[PDB]
RNA sequence: GGACCCGCACAAGCGGUGGAGCAUGUGGUUUAAUUCGAAGCAACGCGAAGAACCUUACCAAAUCUUGACAUCCUUUGACAACUCUAGAGAUAGAGCCUUCCCCUUCGGGGGACAAAGUGACAGGUGGUGCAUGGUUGUCGUCAGCUCGUGUCGUGAGAUGUUGGGUUAAGUCCCGCAACGAGCGCAACCCUUAAGCUUAGUUGCCAUCAUUAAGUUGGGCACUCUAAGUUGACUGCCGGUGACAAACCGGAGGAAGGUGGGGAUGACGUCAAAUCAUCAUGCCCCUUAUGAUUUGGGCUACACACGUGCUACAAUGGACAAUACAAAGGGCAGCGAAACCGCGAGGUCAAGCAAAUCCCAUAAAGUUGUUCUCAGUUCGGAUUGUAGUCUGCAACUCGACUACAUGAAGCUGGAAUCGCUAGUAAUCGUAGAUCAGCAUGCUACGGUGAAUACGUUCCCGGGUCU
């Protein structure tokens, strides 16, 4: 649970803000599923290209998770001074942080 | 011409019939004496000859300045 | 100043409540229909009619009322529609035919819940409780959005407020979107409270 | 802001003469303007014997300024573009034809074109007045806008 | 021929009658010309928007009245009997000439 | 022998026909003397016979109503240009470079109910 | 004012003082005599959809 | 137009003897016919009845420019 | 106070207002009240898209009290209409019965009426929009206003909404404790802009006969008419672009960057407007602040302001001939043709409950004749006479015509308004209200511009600091 610069763009939440980020991963599981019962050209052309942009940004800036069903019990970060908003929630969720110490920050 | 040289002279005007023209109807100031006789016979909408209203109405509300002054 | 979407959508996606051609007479027809609606509004005080659609065919009238409580206009076996049809045959001097239609989702049509918030606010209830129970009982029966605004001397006050409790999508500027609307006055002891219910049934 | 232009009139085939037609029209009447320009050009052809476009091009360059003031808070003699030069020369030609005091507009625009070919009249007086206003404020400013 | 002037307010209820009475005369007759449209000219009512003041904002209400001409040449006894017999528009002006 | 183009601009529709000949525009079969008021400005309607100068030899016979006289003469231009399109399809670039083939959608604009004379706002004091 | 509404629904002494009112309200001015309704009842019954008539402003 | 005088029978009763005092009419729309010269009417000007005397010259005029109500 | 961007907000223009006459509206003043409202933008040709009576509350006089109207009780009851007398009419008084339509045995019941009791009740366009609902202007079609969950801050609050770029846009992309969603922007809606399909009559006349005429024979070719449809979306190419939004240009296309326009006006502000559309809390009058009718009055004038029409002329006035249209209306209504009228209009009357017939000639324009810079051949104000129309009726107080009169006015001071394209200007036409009555309003076409370098400055609004 964590990457280097989960591919990029750690958002403001996704651990302790789960209940409205559950709607995002269920929307990825929605918009993968509703291609097959009729998606193209029963709508206008000016919605399906931003639907493909929503499917691209929900697998690019989210990263690589899809089956995150609840809160994981640990974090595995590499860079703990770029991911300061990632290491600040786990002290409030009572779960330990495991990270490679970079300069002065500690997990 | 002969038609435009008779218009602003009193009596004959613009839509008249046509040195032989020295005769006829009330071309002179006797029509002006007739008009002052009708104004003297009306003096009753002769109480509205000081103001600006005829025998068929005017609605003086904002503009009767033809029978008034500039500022006064 | 927002106009109403029961008026913006006639001739677009919402049909009229008057389906009859008339060319010559017409003001001696339409006012008859207005007097017909001023007989049905009298029964609305109990039996909760939503809207009346008059189908004046050639001489007879196919009046179609849309009530949510249909057992109080139809009687136990057909008596109340027969005395309603005889009083309307007295009061219009044409043939009428009461075609009652039976609607379910009684908390989803805007005349019924606007008249229901009017019957709650005549009984000195609080406006916030009936607004929140109206929008939650209209969302749990299944809709895409309900706005509910009641104006006037709210709670018997002195300064007139106008408070609205909206939830869900109520897209009034989208023209191909079937938005039900009703307003109803409520004659309280401290004046008149005017409700305004805006339901977008998807 | 693209400022699209008009086709040339077919009697004297130039694009400036149709803009002069569009300047001497008043209250939309184009055919009255076509009646008072073409017989005026025939009156300049019958008075001074040469072609009408030749005497019109030697008179429209005498009304055309090269400088103009631009009042601000002051007068800056800024160099003007050739489209503003030709509409200001046409505007001064029509507006100082119209205050001449003669009878018909084929005797009133035509004599003002014949005076502007020989640097006389009130259109070239307006170009000289704009040049005196542009040299009176030349040492004041040449840098503001 | 016989001419009917089939005339309504909205266009949605005039088109079903125009495919109704043409196929009714087609299945029980011969040689019906189709739903000829007329200019369908309207009356526009321009009222002021407000109650007391404010003539600067107004509201416009037009009453469109669509008309379709249907002409039936060489009629049978099956045409005239089923012509006035069949009635489901609920809202148009049927005239028979 | 008959090139039936049509063409409209500004509430004026021209039904032209192109028969081969020397060249004679007959609007409502009369002339171009009594019908069109401008004797000089009938070269608006003689623009596709001068832009596309392969030949200036075409009798246009035309019978249509609508409009005034000037926008009617630009509809004569639009009908002659669409008839020269249907007479020869290699004239299309030669028309299309010099304008002359657009139905220009400038029609007379519709009068606004607040304003006095269709964006002529009635004089705030 | 219901004196004038009951007054104008009566035979008058002249034939040209029989004037026009709205037939549900009592508004004297701007009564459209195609409809015999006033300016506000025509707006209200066109917004409820109980007269045959569309709001369209594309004249 | 055609001169009405709808209350002509109010005058034609009192035509035999001398004219008894004044006669109260409430109609300024009635014209003067030339057979009651000399009669004294009471024209209602809205406020009260003002008496008028029909002398000789007002035989085309109605009873309405006489007894004005515009005052000043 | 700054930065930045945008709107006819200035510049660049074009045409007005303010100067004159007239129409309309308001204030002031006045009468017996000149009905009551609207009051910087956001009042002032507005509610009023119809002031002779009616509308009409206001005002003078004559008048009535459960009443002009609504419901219920009692008696009677198929109501009454039309004539005559008085009166200004409302109304009283006679002539006179229209006199059970559903129905029971005679007496009933009872759609529906008249009178009495004057009983409950009404009635109020009386007051407060600063008690209200409903409806609407306004910033402003400006792009804003917020919420769920999570975070930060002890809090109030902030993040989302900010920073970079772009756009008409909080439009979209990138970066980012934010991720989404709602109302608003954007179309989905209508109209216009091109072709196809469908269908040719009253519409249109290719091809032909034919006539005063597309008016009939024929046909639906084209225009047209309208329900479907395809089409315009930065979708293709090239460059600038962070390789992303976006911009610029070209092809194609009838239409190029929300194509033009309308509808649509977020959260809210102004205790903004409406107790006079209606409904309504409370107060007040209830033989008056209710009611009917006649006659005034809203239609006054020593003035001032706002809107608008007509002019001050030669790019024009007058006269003669001639062309081209869109949109709309019409059953007591639209009034063809023809006759007689100088003319408003009348006599007689075809056709049409509308693509048929009528309003309906549009006018400016074009071609001629004439006038030749004047207070005129400009204007048509004011006033007199004679008329037409509509209406029981033109006096206060209607429109129009004819003849005469021809008053200010020769492009308007400081200042000020509208408008970015079929727009400004100018010219007519049609509707609504309407018995008649517009220079107003709404709507339609004809001819038809010049400009916009810029946005520094004057106002108004938005973003962050």
């Amino acid at each position: 649970v964590g990457t280097k610069k989960i591919n990029q763009r750690w958002l403001g939440g996704l651990l302790t803000n789960y209940k409205t980020i559950s709607k995002r991963i269920k929307r990825i599981s929605e918009i993968e599923k509703m291609e097959e019962d009729g998606l193209f050209e029963v709508l206008p052309k000016k919605e399906v290209v931003e639907l493909k942009k929503e499917y691209d940004r929900l697998i690019k800036f989210l990263g690589g998770i899809r089956d995150m069903k609840s809160m994981p019990q640990a974090l595995f970060v590499v860079d703990p001074r770029k991911e300061r908003n990632a290491i600040a929630e786990a002290r409030k969720l009572n779960i330990p942080i495991v990270g490679i110490v970079d300069t002065n920050c500690d997990p | 011409r002969v038609v435009i040289s008779l218009t602003y002279i009193y009596g004959i005007g613009t839509s008249t019939a046509q040195r032989e023209v020295v005769d006829g109807y009330k071309v002179e100031g006797d029509l002006r004496r007739e008009t002052n006789l009708n104004i003297k016979r009306l003096m009753y909408r002769g109480i509205r000859h000081r103001r600006g209203l005829p025998v068929r109405g005017q609605k003086t509300k904002n503009n009767a300045r033809t029978r008034k002054g500039p500022v006064k | 100043q927002k106009i109403n979407p029961i008026g913006l959508r006639v001739g677009i996606i919402r049909d009229w409540e008057a389906k009859w051609y008339a060319e010559k007479d017409f003001a001696s027809l339409l006012h008859e229909d207005l007097k017909i609606r001023k007989f049905i509004d009298n029964e609305l005080k109990e039996a909760s009619v939503s809207h009346v659609e008059i189908e004046r065919a050639a001489n007879r009238i196919n009046i179609a009322i849309h009530t949510g409580k249909p057992g109080m206009v139809i009687g136990k076996g057909g008596s109340e529609i027969e005395k309603l049809r005889n009083k309307l045959n007295a009061l219009t001097d044409k043939k009428v035919h009461i075609n009652v239609i039976e609607i379910k989702k009684v908390d989803l049509d805007a005349r019924l819940v606007a008249e229901n918030i009017a019957r709650q606010l005549e009984n000195r209830a609080s406006f916030r409780r009936v607004q929140k129970q109206a929008i939650t009982r209209a969302m749990k029966l299944g809709a895409k959005g309900i706005k509910t605004q009641v104006s006037g001397r709210l709670g018997g006050a002195d300064i007139a407020r106008a408070e609205q409790y909206s939830e869900g999508t109520v897209p009034l500027h989208t023209l191909r979107a079937d938005i039900d609307y009703a307003h109803a006055e409520a004659d309280t002891t401290y004046g008149k409270l005017g409700v305004k219910v805006w339901i977008y049934r998807g | 802001v693209p400022k699209r232009d008009v086709l040339p009139d077919p009697i004297h085939n130039s694009k400036l003469v149709t803009k002069l037609i569009n300047k001497i029209m008043l209250d939309g009447k184009r055919g009255t303007a076509q009646r008072i320009l073409y017989s005026a050009f025939d009156l300049v052809e019958q008075r001074s014997g040469r072609d009408a476009l030749e005497v019109f091009e030697e008179a429209i360059n005498n009304i055309m300024p090269v400088l103009e003031v631009k009042a601000r808070r002051y007068q800056v003699p800024v160099e003007v573009r050739p489209e503003r030069r030709t509409t200001l020369g046409l505007r001064w030609l029509v507006n100082y034809a119209r205050l001449r005091g003669e009878k018909t507009m084929e005797d009133r625009l035509a004599n003002e074109i014949l005076d502007a070919a020989n640097n006389t009249g009130g259109a070239v007086k307006k170009r000289e007045d704009t040049h005196k206003m542009a040299e009176a404020n030349k040492a004041f400013a040449h840098y503001r806008w | 021929k016989i001419r009917i002037r089939l005339k309504a307010y909205d266009h949605r209820v005039i088109d079903q009658s125009a495919e109704k009475i043409v196929e009714t005369a087609k299945r029980s007759g011969a040689d019906v010309s189709g739903p000829i449209p007329l200019p369908t000219e309207k009356s526009v009512y321009t009222i002021i928007r407000a109650v007391h003041m404010y003539k600067d904002s107004r509201e416009q209400f037009e009453q469109r009245t669509h008309k379709r001409l249907i002409d039936i040449v060489n009629p049978t006894p099956k045409t005239v009997d089923a012509l006035m017999g069949l009635n489901l528009p609920s809202g148009v002006d049927i005239e028979i000439k | 022998v008959e090139y039936r183009g049509t063409g409209r601009r500004k509430n004026s529709v021209a039904r032209v026909r192109l028969v081969p000949g020397e060249g004679n525009i007959t609007v409502n079969n009369r002339d171009v003397r009594e019908y069109l008021p401008f004797e000089s400005l009938i070269l608006d309607l003689n623009q596709p016979f001068d832009v596309t100068e392969t030949k200036g030899n075409y009798d246009v016979l035309v019978n249509v109503h609508g409009g005034g006289f000037t926008g009617q003469a630009q509809a004569i231009r639009h009908g002659i240009a669409r008839a020269l399109l249907e007479a020869d399809p290699e004239y299309r670039g030669s028309l299309k470079r010099a304008g002359l083939l657009t139905r220009d959608p400038r029609m007379k604009e519709r009068k606004k109910p607040g304003l006095k004379a269709a964006r002529r706002s009635p004089q705030f004091s | 004012k219901t004196s004038m509404v009951a007054k104008q629904q009566k035979k008058q002494k002249y034939a040209v003082r029989e004037y026009t009112r709205c037939e549900r309200c009592g508004r004297p001015h701007s009564v459209y005599r195609k409809f015999k309704l006033c300016r506000i009842c025509f707006r209200e019954l066109a917004y409820k959809g109980q007269i045959p008539g569309v709001r369209k402003a594309s004249w | 137009p055609f001169v009405d005088e709808h209350l002509m029978k109010k005058v034609e009763a009192q035509e035999g003897s001398e004219k008894k005092q004044v006669i109260k009419t409430w109609s300024r729309r009635s014209t003067i016919f030339p057979n009651f010269i000399g009669h004294t009417f009471a024209v209602y000007d809205g406020r009260k009845h003002v008496p008028v005397y029909v002398t000789e010259d007002m035989v085309g005029h109605k009873l309405g420019e006489f007894a004005p109500t515009r005052t000043f």
